[PDB]
């Protein structure tokens, strides 16, 4: 399957967390290529700030041979 | 209930067409048929009870159904398992004279799993004994009406998976 | 309900309602406004109904409010007070409605019970409600007092 | 009459009448007047009534006195005419009676019975019936057409 | 059965209140519709064969489907079932109407009817539309009679046409 | 012998129609009858 | 909108009778093989079918030459073959410019009906379908059609079908038969509807047309009498043992009260004083008392009975105050002496099951009638009428909107849910596709999210569940001893037992997700995602269940609560039935309220509670607190110390 | 669920049997039919909204059903309906290549009858609609798998009766 590896800063609205948030604020994590779509969307209308986006795994112009 | 006679009526009747030719086909056929299967009903009704007696030895008889802590231990349950038995074979007759299914379907197949899954009765070895009723009234009445009358009683056995 | 009632005969019949059972819910519809006012005069006057007819209870069956009485002490008179309030109560819901089946549904059904697991003496209860029916036929006129003295009736009945 | 509607209605609970069966039975027992005048002027006026209601509905089927028809014949329309002030009469009993009652255990359970055995057409039935009660209602004041119509109502509604 | 007389009682009751102003407001209202509600059921006993038949005969004009094979009302059997259907509507309609409460048809014509016509195949919307015709016919019968108020006449029918149809929105 | 085979013998397929639009579509088909 | 639902089954009313049919009920309804007579009856009906289907195939074949000599001699003044779809004395023909088209449309309409009918009637070897759908209908066409003009077309209908049977006495003696019993019926009034009054006020009366009675089967019914010879009087003491009992005891297992046999078979007792010793006897008292609860043993009496059904609420009330007061003998004597049972059976009649095509049906106890007259009534336990009758009176139930067996046990792991067919419970209810179920939340009760939507998220503290989140930094984000390995882990298989229920066996933990969330390279949520569309979840959790099922469970597990209602539940099946199980873990996982509620470090948890959930939790003897639905009393020293 | 050959192996391990003669002789009856199975289950699946289509155009299509105030009135409640056949005809597949009807048991009948009950869903007209999928069905297919497929679809159609 292509993985993409996306990184982001989510900010925090409407609440002043107390507890631990860094690891939810910068992250960088792995993301199946068929759920990017839907997670770009999540993260952007979260207000995060998508800063990287790559092809972990996988290539590009790759007709058949993805899963 | 329905016979074949209602099932071919009713659907040439919902159309608003009279008998055409492929109703017919099947009504001359269930008639063409009718005499062999009343024979077979016949023969079926003379040996209901070693009929049964054939298909319990085979199937159930000498297994752990039988010794304490299966379903079938005890004289009751003994009895009321041959009875059930009987139920089969009867309405399995039923079916085959009438041509249809249809009392399968509302005389036994309702709330036979409700009946049997609340008793907790194994229904494998429920299915097993129908299958030898089925080969011994085979061996009684012939191949074919065999075979007439084993589309009945793999109807109701399927209906038990 | 004298409706209700008509109706479910009609239709235990499996018919229209019949020429007389339309004269008697015209009858019932007729007698509406003198209903109302019956039930008009024991609501106002459902306070000094209770305690008069409490009073005069009391008076008459000292023994209830006395020491082993069921309604002895301060707390278990005013529960009585309260068991008269309820009966007075499903009384007015019985002469608006024109018939006894509200009370009851509400108050006799089981009654016998309850007032023995209670420990309560029933016949104490039914002259509670006598002491009510005489306090509320003076408030009335002489028909309108006819009238709700057959609801009271059906509570005495009932109780003893 | 509601008097013998109440008995059954308290014996098949095993008690005594309520207020509201009372009270419906006051009613009934005061329009007394009304239903004796009503049944009186229908009573003697029946020839008229029946002569109207017969030449209405033989003008509405005229098929009924044609040949192979089942009032063709002097002795099937006499008896049309027969039933014709039969049924007024049974009118006249359930007017006094305040109920349906009479009516029905005389004329109409099994009508449809009787007079298909005759092949009387149970709509022809039906016919004569709204004609017959046309012509008795034209003959009685408006208070009095109304208190016996429902009568002739409950018949036709039986009839069919 | 609950009349509307009952149901005041039992919400009252439920609270242990007596009767105020507003509960004697509301049963003048219902006594002095009284005679309306007499006149109207009067009415439709003076004419419930004919309106049972003008709908039903309506009702196949409008869906000619129904008594066409495969049609619910297809054969004199159903057909004969269908109006006797239409008969029980007519006169539950009627006792709600004297009651002026519809408690009578959920108890006895609507609970357990979908369950029922489920289980025998008879369409519910024909029904529906059969009833709001005779509706429509004990409208019109009730504007040319000599009847002052005919307002509350459409409630019954109403309430039934909505308890018992898809819904849709 | 083998003619008692009804259930167990050859399906005799039957012939249903494939359902079309009713009359309560006249006046649609009127309109139908108009819009060529 | 209704609040309740006794459940509907197909129903399979007997729309007309034919031989077959005929002789195999007869046979099945008294329980034994078909015998020398019906046996005889269905070899004599085979053999006359080809002659049968000979004069069916005539009579379709000439269907239009007779239908339009029966128009020709009623019609005049035109042509009636323009569209297809002995003489009385006022017979006359009738105009087809006058008559109209519509009417004549149906008169051709008619006639060919007739006929139809007719070889319908030929075919089945019974006259039934005709009588069941002729009698009855002139009075039907009377205002709109001639009478004398359909007598006259089906007499030229009859002359012209039996004019194509010279053949001999076999073909034309039946056409003239079925089209003589076709006449005669047509020539019928209309019978008088079958009224089933209601026997108490809490009980509506009913009509049914006689031609539904006609149609359906006929029950047959079993009276004791006196001079019967004794092989009736065997079959009539069978058929009280089938009533009573469900079945035949006797030939089963040999049971019988033989003394009792004696004295009803001699007329010392009726066949009703049998009926009320027989349900008093300890067999009786067995079988169908000591296995249940008074509230479903009343509802099997009344079947064994009276033959039907509870039919109110009243009813059932009334009863089981009677069982309640008197036990058995009460109910059983309340039961026979009641005016219905006298009404119906009388002193010598068996009582018999009434329901459908026997007499007039009642909407309200439908369904639960349908199922007390099933052969598995017994193995209900759960009472059916005051059950569905109370539930009328009141509002939607706490219940998954498609029913009570779609609510799965609220225990820490396993998917429990009641199955349809075992100790039947079922208890449907309309749910429409807007209504919200009501949830409990696990905690402070003011963060439920329904009144505070802003609380999602908000952790329940000491009164909910404990909480499992990747706050810690992960290991690696050399040395030993590096503290960050123990929350990491307990975090892992804090997950595994909240999408599982508990810790898998050795070997069936995804151990490439578990590092690739220990390494940073996916979340938490990420992680759970794997753990969801795991095969070891869908054979677990997916695999086993109804779709609807596997879905109210993965709901739980994945949001921490069941589903609302049907928009959720709807969109989780929709998606089910379009794309699959990894589909809908995804749609789930990926929705607004799980990232509300869980972030991408927060695993999964117990959120939200059903009514019934938290009773089973707190309402044991060991869990219910002192204050909880009781009166607390203050304890004071006695003044007097 | 549980196929065929896993209903052998079931029973013989409920005893802690090796499989003898006759659990054998099981096998290679299941191994025979199995070719049919696969040709059948291939032609359905190629023709899965075919089928569907025809039985609803030939049982549901211009009836009270879809006209207003029907169940199949609306367009969510004609979809919601297609979505049910479709769920109905390719578990039928699934049990006839198991030649168990267990996966129907399992998957579709434990429940639904309480859903259709809830959501006022009529079994008749549904019955009638899975009636239409097995003739369209037998027509595809053929004799034999026609009749095996029947099998299956009859079993839907009973269970939820
Ligand atoms: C000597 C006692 C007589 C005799 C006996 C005999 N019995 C069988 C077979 C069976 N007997 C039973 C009986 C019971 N099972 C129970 O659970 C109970 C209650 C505790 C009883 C009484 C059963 C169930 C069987 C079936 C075998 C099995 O265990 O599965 C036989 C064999 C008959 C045959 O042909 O197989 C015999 C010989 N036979 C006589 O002639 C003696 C008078
Ligand atoms: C042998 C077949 C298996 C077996 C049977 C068994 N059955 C029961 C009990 C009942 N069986 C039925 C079934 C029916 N009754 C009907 O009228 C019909 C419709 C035609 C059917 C299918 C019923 C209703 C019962 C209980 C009530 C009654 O007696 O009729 C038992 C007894 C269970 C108990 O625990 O009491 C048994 C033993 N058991 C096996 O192990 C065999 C594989
Ligand atoms: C045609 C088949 C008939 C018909 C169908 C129909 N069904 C629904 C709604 C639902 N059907 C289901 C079915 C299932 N749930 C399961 O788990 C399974 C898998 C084994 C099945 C088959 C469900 C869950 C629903 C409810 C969905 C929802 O939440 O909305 C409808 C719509 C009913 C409504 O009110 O929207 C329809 C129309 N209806 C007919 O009239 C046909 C005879
Ligand atoms: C205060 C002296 C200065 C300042 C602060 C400021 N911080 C943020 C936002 C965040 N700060 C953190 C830092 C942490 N979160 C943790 O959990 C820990 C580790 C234990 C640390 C160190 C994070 C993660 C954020 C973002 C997420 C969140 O705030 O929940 C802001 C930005 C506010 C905004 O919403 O844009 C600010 C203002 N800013 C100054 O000017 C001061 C000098
Ligand atoms: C009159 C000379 C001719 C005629 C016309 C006619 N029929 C109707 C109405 C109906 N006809 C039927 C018929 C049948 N019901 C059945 O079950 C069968 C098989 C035995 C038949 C043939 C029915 C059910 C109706 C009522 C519903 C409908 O309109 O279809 C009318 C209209 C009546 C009206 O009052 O509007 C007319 C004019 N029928 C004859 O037989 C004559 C040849
Ligand atoms: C006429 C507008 C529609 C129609 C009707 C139809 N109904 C049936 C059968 C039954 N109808 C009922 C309904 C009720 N029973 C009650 O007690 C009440 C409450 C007061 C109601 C509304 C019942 C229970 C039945 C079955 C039992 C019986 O016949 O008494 C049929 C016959 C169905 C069949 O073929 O078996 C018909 C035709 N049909 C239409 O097409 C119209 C939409
Ligand atoms: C045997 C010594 C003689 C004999 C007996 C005989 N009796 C009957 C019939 C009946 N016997 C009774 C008696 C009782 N039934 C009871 O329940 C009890 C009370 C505990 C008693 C004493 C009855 C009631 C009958 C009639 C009903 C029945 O058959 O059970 C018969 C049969 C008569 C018939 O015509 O069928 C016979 C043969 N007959 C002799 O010749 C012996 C001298
Ligand atoms: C008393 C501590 C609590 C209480 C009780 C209560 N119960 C009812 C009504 C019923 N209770 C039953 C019970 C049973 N059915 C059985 O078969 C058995 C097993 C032996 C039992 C115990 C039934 C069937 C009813 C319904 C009776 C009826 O039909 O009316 C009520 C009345 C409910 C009503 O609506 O009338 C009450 C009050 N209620 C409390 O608040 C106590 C905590
Ligand atoms: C062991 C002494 C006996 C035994 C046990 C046994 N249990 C199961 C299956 C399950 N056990 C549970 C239990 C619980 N779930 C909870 O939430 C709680 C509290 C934390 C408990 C105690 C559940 C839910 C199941 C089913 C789900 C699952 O197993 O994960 C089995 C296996 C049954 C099967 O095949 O599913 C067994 C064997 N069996 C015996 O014979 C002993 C007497
Ligand atoms: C106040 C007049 C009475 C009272 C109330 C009370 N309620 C709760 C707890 C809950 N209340 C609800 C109710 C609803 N949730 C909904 O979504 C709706 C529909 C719009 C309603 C009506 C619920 C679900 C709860 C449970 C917790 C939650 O909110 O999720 C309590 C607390 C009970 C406890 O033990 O904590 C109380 C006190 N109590 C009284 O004594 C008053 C008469
Ligand atoms: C016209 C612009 C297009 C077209 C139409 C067409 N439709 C059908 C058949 C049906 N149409 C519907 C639609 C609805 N039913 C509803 O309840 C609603 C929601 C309010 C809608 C819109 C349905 C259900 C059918 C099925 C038949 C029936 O009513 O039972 C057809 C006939 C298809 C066939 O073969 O039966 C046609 C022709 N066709 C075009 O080419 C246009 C683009």
């Amino acid at each position: 399957m292509r993985m993409f590896r996306i990184t982001a800063c989510v900010p925090s609205q409407t609440r002043i967390r107390t507890q631990r948030e860094l690891q939810n604020t910068y992250f960088t994590k792995l993301v199946p290529y068929d759920n990017w779509f839907r997670e770009q969307q999540r993260i952007m209308k979260m207000g995060g700030k998508i800063v990287k986006v790559e092809l972990a795994t996988g290539r590009p112009g790759t007709n058949a041979g993805l899963a | 209930m329905q016979d074949a006679i209602t099932a071919v009526i009713n659907s040439a009747d919902v159309q608003g067409k009279y008998l055409d030719g492929a109703a017919m086909d099947k009504l001359k056929s269930y008639f063409a048929s009718g005499e062999l299967r009343v024979r077979a009903a016949s023969v079926i009704s003379a040996n209901a009870a070693t009929i049964v007696k054939e298909a319990v030895a085979k199937s159930l008889l000498y297994s752990d159904v039988t010794r304490p802590g299966g379903n079938m231990y005890t004289t009751r349950r003994y009895a009321a398992c041959i009875r059930d038995l009987d139920y089969y074979l009867r309405y399995a007759t039923y079916a085959m004279l009438a041509g249809d299914a249809s009392i399968l379907d509302e005389r036994v197949l309702n709330g036979l799993k409700e009946t049997y899954n609340s008793l907790g009765v194994p229904i494998s070895s429920t299915v097993q004994a129908i299958q030898a009723i089925k080969e011994v009234t085979a061996s009684l009445v012939g191949a074919d009406a065999g075979k007439e009358m084993g589309v009945y009683l793999d109807y109701i056995c399927s209906g038990l998976s | 309900s004298i409706v209700t009632k008509s109706i479910v005969n009609a239709d235990a019949e499996a018919r229209y309602l019949s020429p007389g059972e339309l004269d008697r819910i015209k009858a019932f519809v007729t007698g509406g406004a003198a209903r109302l006012r019956i039930a008009e005069t024991l609501t106002g006057s459902r306070e000094t109904i209770v305690k008069q007819a409490g009073d005069r209870l009391f008076q008459k069956r000292p023994d209830i409010v006395s020491p082993g009485g069921n309604a002895y002490g301060e707390e278990m008179t005013a529960t009585c007070l309260r068991d008269m309030d309820y009966y007075l109560r499903l009384v007015t819901y019985g002469v608006v409605s024109g018939d006894v089946t509200p009370i009851e549904e509400i108050g006799l059904v089981g009654v016998r019970e309850m007032y023995r697991s209670l420990g309560t003496p029933i016949e104490a209860v039914a002259q509670s409600v006598r002491e009510m029916k005489e306090v509320a036929s003076g408030l009335m006129s002489s028909d309108d007092a006819a009238e709700a003295s057959a609801y009271f009736d059906f509570v005495i009945g009932k109780m003893s | 009459s509601v008097v013998s509607q109440v008995i059954l209605q308290a014996d098949d609970q095993l008690r005594y009448p309520t207020s509201g069966e009372l009270k419906g039975i006051q009613a009934f027992l005061t329009t007394g007047a009304q239903r004796i005048r009503i049944a009186e002027t229908l009573a003697e006026n029946e020839k008229k009534i029946v002569d109207q209601a017969q030449k209405q509905l033989f003008k509405k089927h005229p098929e009924y006195r044609a040949p192979g028809g089942n009032a063709y014949g002097q002795r099937q329309y006499n008896q049309c005419l027969r039933d014709y002030g039969w049924y007024l009469r049974l009118v006249t009993y359930g007017v006094l009676a305040g109920n349906k009652e009479p009516i029905e255990t005389t004329g109409l359970i099994g009508v449809k019975e009787m007079y298909n055995s005759l092949n009387v057409p149970v709509p022809g039935m039906v016919d004569a019936v709204t004609v017959l009660k046309d012509a008795a209602l034209g003959l009685l004041s408006a208070e009095d057409a109304n208190e016996t119509a429902p009568y002739f109502d409950y018949i036709i509604q039986f009839m069919s | 059965m609950r009349d509307a007389v009952t149901t005041l009682i039992k919400n009252y009751d439920l609270t242990g209140r007596y009767l105020d102003r507003n509960a004697m407001d509301e049963l003048k209202a219902y006594f002095e519709s009284g005679s309306a509600r007499i006149a109207a059921a009067a009415m439709i006993n003076a004419n419930s064969a004919t309106i049972v038949k003008r709908a039903a005969a309506q009702l196949f004009e409008e869906i000619p489907e129904l008594i066409r094979p495969s049609g619910n009302a297809y054969t004199t059997r159903r057909f004969s079932a269908c109006l006797r259907d239409m008969d029980y509507y007519l006169r539950y309609a009627s006792y709600a109407l004297i009651a002026a409460d519809n408690n009578v048809l959920d108890e006895r014509v609507l609970q357990g009817l979908r369950e029922t016509y489920n289980s025998l195949g008879v369409p519910i919307g024909p029904t529906v539309r059969g009833i709001q015709i005779m509706k429509e016919m004990i409208e019109a019968m009730a504007e040319d009679s000599s009847l002052n108020s005919t307002d509350f006449i459409a409630s019954p029918f109403d309430h039934m046409t909505r308890e018992l149809s898809e819904l849709s929105v | 012998p083998s003619q008692v085979a009804f259930a167990s013998g050859d399906p005799i397929p039957q012939n249903v129609a494939r359902r079309t639009p009713g009359p309560s579509l006249n006046r649609f088909k009127e309109m139908a009858r108009q819009v060529k | 909108s209704v609040k309740a639902s006794g459940g509907s089954s197909l129903a399979r009313p007997q729309l007309y009778q034919t031989v077959p049919v005929s002789a195999i009920s007869q046979a099945e309804q008294q329980d034994r093989f078909l015998e020398g007579s019906e046996l005889n009856e269905l070899t004599a009906y085979f053999q006359s079918g080809a002659l049968r289907l000979e004069i069916a195939e005539t009579l379709t074949q000439n269907a239009d030459l007779i239908v339009s000599r029966a128009a020709n001699r009623i019609f005049t003044g035109g042509s009636p073959l323009s569209y297809l779809e002995p003489i009385p004395p006022g017979f006359r023909p009738i105009n087809i410019a006058r008559y109209g088209p519509s009417n004549m449309q149906k008169s051709l309409r008619d006639m060919s009906w007739f006929l139809r009918y007719t070889t319908y009637a030929i075919v089945a070897g019974d006259p039934n379908i005709i009588v069941v759908n002729t009698r009855g209908l002139k009075e039907v066409i009377e205002n709109a059609c001639s009478i004398d003009a359909t007598i006259v077309a089906i007499q030229e209908m009859r002359a012209a079908s039996a004019d194509y049977f010279r053949n001999n006495a076999q073909a034309k003696e039946i056409v003239l038969q079925y089209f003589d019993i076709l006449l005669s019926e047509f020539k019928a009034p209309t019978p008088a509807n079958k009224v089933r009054q209601g026997p108490s006020n809490d009980i509506q009366g009913l009509e049914l047309p006689q031609s539904y009675f006609n149609a359906a089967a006929k029950r047959q019914k079993y009276a004791m009498k006196p001079g019967l010879s004794a092989l009736e009087k065997n079959a009539v003491i069978k058929a009280a043992y089938r009533q009573i009992f469900e079945r035949d005891i006797t030939k089963a297992y040999s049971q019988s009260i033989s003394y009792l046999e004696s004295q009803v078979r001699n007329g010392d007792i009726s066949m009703k004083e049998f009926v009320r010793r027989l349900a008093k006897s300890p067999l009786y008292r067995k079988q169908f008392f000591e296995p249940f609860i008074n509230s479903r043993a009343l509802e099997l009496a009344f079947r064994h009975i009276l033959g039907r059904g509870p039919s109110s609420r009243e009813e059932v009330q009334k009863y089981f105050s009677i069982v309640s007061s008197g036990g058995l003998p009460a109910l059983v004597d309340a039961l026979v002496d009641s005016q219905e049972y006298a009404d119906y059976f009388g002193e010598e009649t068996v009582p018999y099951l009434r329901g459908l095509g026997v007499e007039a049906q009642e909407c309200r106890n439908w369904g639960m009638q349908q199922d007390l007259f099933s052969y598995s009534a017994p193995f209900r336990k759960v009472p059916q009428f005051i059950t569905t009758f109370a539930q009328y009176d009141r509002p939607l139930p706490d219940q998954h909107v498609y029913g009570s067996g779609n609510d799965p046990l609220e225990i820490q792991f396993g998917a429990i849910f009641p199955k349809e067919t075992r100790n039947p419970s079922k208890r449907p209810a309309p749910f429409n596709k807007d209504t919200k179920r009501i949830l409990i939340h696990r905690g402070p009760a003011v963060n439920n999210q329904v009144g505070n939507p802003s609380a999602v998220g908000e952790f329940p503290g000491s009164l909910g569940a404990k909480v499992f989140r990747l706050n810690g930094g992960l290991p690696g984000a050399g040395t030993s001893v590096k503290f960050g390995e123990s929350s990491t882990q307990a975090l892992i298989r804090a997950a595994y037992r909240q999408v599982f229920g508990r810790d898998l066996y050795e070997g069936q933990r995804l151990s490439v997700a578990e590092i690739q969330l220990e390494n940073g390279d996916i979340s938490v949520r990420e992680f759970i995602k794997r753990l969801a569309k795991s095969e070891l979840f869908l054979k677990l959790y997916w695999a086993p269940h109804y779709v609807c099922k596997a879905i109210e469970y993965m709901h739980r597990r994945l949001l921490g609560r069941p589903t609302y209602g049907r928009q959720e539940m709807n969109q989780y099946f929709d998606i089910a039935s379009k794309q699959g199980f990894y589909a809908v873990v995804e749609a789930m996982i990926d929705s607004k309220e799980y990232s509300d509620a869980f972030g991408e470090d927060t695993v999964p948890y117990e959120r939200y509670l059903t009514p019934g959930g938290l009773q089973m939790r707190s309402a044991r003897v060991g869990s219910l607190r002192e204050d909880i639905g009781q009166r607390v009393d203050k304890e004071v020293t006695p003044r007097f110390v």
